[PDB]
């Protein structure tokens, strides 16, 4: 299975540079062009450029010429995009995406078949702050129709994103992680709630696994009735 | 620069078309067109390549065409899961790529859905940290607009409130959250607090209490 796996999210100060990596697996690296495509919050896709790992050739969008480079390390099947002199409006999710190749020419097509998971880059002078995590216990007040709602509050972090899994990813049914609020303080908070059978509460444990990669911090919290 | 309409809509079972057009204040030889579908919170998915071809596993309800300086995607038999953003993309003779601005597809006719409201009081651990947050989670509503009002006992409280925009859920309904910040003293000094959600002229209100 062809896959692209990117490096983690981070905040960078205005004027700094960011270098995002994209590791390819499941195919021979040199057989396909790889593009970088970014998406600012709530906006559309924007092509940045491509690299051909076989030849080391590249092309870049006019907007970024002189400020971006793309490179590759074949020994570790990895491509990189480095964007310098960062602007606030460089804040975006950066994707790498493989070109499927034209059917009838050994050449790029702009048809991008396999996408990395994205890297959220926030350009801000504000410093990284990891979240505090608190349990949101089930109760008769969060119970209705045979199900109970329980969750985790992920409080006062910066920048986005945070991920939340439940029971190390084994539990996905009835999980709803809500988009974060950007508070007046400039910090984010979010909540993740899992809705489960009320009859399960006496025999099933529930643990939320919170990851804030920008601060390289993960917190697991048990959520039990109080 | 490739222009797409911001929004296109149709009723279930109908066909709709999304355009992708060169602005003509330019001059660039566009060649191979591809189309992408992007659902909220997910990476784009290739639906069409080389103008008209579908990757394996892509529904035959999607078809692609091109004429001169415009290309189009037609979605037939419109289904609820087709609500998403769609992007065209074209390579050029210069080996650059250009995306269109994106189009959001709406499936008309979806019925009103009342919000589910879940209100959590402050956790023991947060109170031990000398803070208190009430968490009001609002889900499964349609159409996607609510307003939120908080009460201490029966009195409105406007300070310390942070409320999100509505967000599109994977089931095509909408979600939002609202947070009320209190001191432990405030939380304990009242008989209860309430989160009142107004949706399409009707309210759902939940109450929690320290006692």
């Amino acid at each position: 299975q062809v896959q692209l796996v990117q490096s983690g999210a981070e905040v960078k100060k205005p004027g700094a540079s960011v270098k995002v990596s994209c590791k390819a697996s499941g195919y021979t690296f040199t057989g396909n062009y790889v593009h970088w495509v970014r998406q600012a919050p709530g906006q559309g896709l924007e092509w940045m450029g491509w690299i051909n790992p076989k030849s080391d050739g590249t092309n870049y969008a006019q907007k970024f010429q002189g400020r971006v480079t793309m490179t590759r390390d074949t020994s570790i099947s990895t491509v990189y995009m480095e964007l310098s002199r960062l602007r606030s409006d460089d804040t975006a999710v950066y994707y790498c995406a493989r070109d499927k190749g034209l059917r009838y020419f050994d050449w790029l097509s702009g048809g991008m078949d396999v996408w990395g998971q994205g890297t959220t880059v926030t350009v801000s002078s504000a410093s990284t702050k990891g979240p505090s995590v608190f349990p949101l216990a089930p109760s008769s007040k969060s119970t209705s129709g045979g199900t109970a709602a329980l969750g985790c509050l992920v409080k006062d972090y910066f920048p986005e994103p945070v991920t939340v899994s439940w029971n190390s990813g084994a539990l996905t049914s009835g999980v709803h992680t809500f988009p974060a609020v950007l508070q007046s303080s400039g910090l984010y908070s979010l909540s993740s709630v899992v809705t489960v059978p009320s009859s399960s509460l006496g025999t099933q444990t529930y643990i939320c696994n919170v990851n804030h990669k920008p601060s390289n911090t993960k917190v697991d919290k048990k959520v039990e009735p109080k | 620069a490739l222009t797409q309409p911001a929004s296109v809509s149709g009723s279930p079972g109908q066909s709709i078309t999304i355009s992708c057009t060169r602005t003509a204040a330019a001059v660039t030889s566009y060649n191979y067109v591809s189309w992408y579908q992007q659902h909220p919170g997910k990476a784009p998915k290739l639906l069409i390549y080389e103008v008209s071809n579908r990757p394996s596993g892509v529904s035959n309800r999607f078809s692609g065409s091109k004429s001169g300086n415009s290309a189009s995607l037609t979605i037939s038999g419109l289904q609820p899961e087709d609500e998403a953003d769609y992007y065209c993309c074209s390579s050029t003779s210069s080996t650059t790529v250009v995306f269109g601005g994106g189009t959001k597809v709406t499936v008309l006719g979806q019925p009103k859905a009342n919000p589910t409201v879940t209100l959590f009081p402050p956790s023991s651990e947060e109170l031990q940290a000398n803070k208190a947050t009430l968490v009001c989670l609002i889900s499964d509503f349609y159409p996607g607009a609510v307003t939120v009002a908080w009460k201490a006992d029966s009195s409105p409280v406007k300070a310390g409130v942070e409320t999100t925009t509505p967000s599109k859920q994977s089931n095509n309904k909408y979600a939002a959250s609202s947070y009320l910040s209190l001191t432990p003293e405030q939380w304990k000094s009242h008989r209860s607090y309430s989160c009142q959600v107004t949706h399409e002229g009707s309210t759902v209100e939940k109450t929690v209490a320290p006692t």
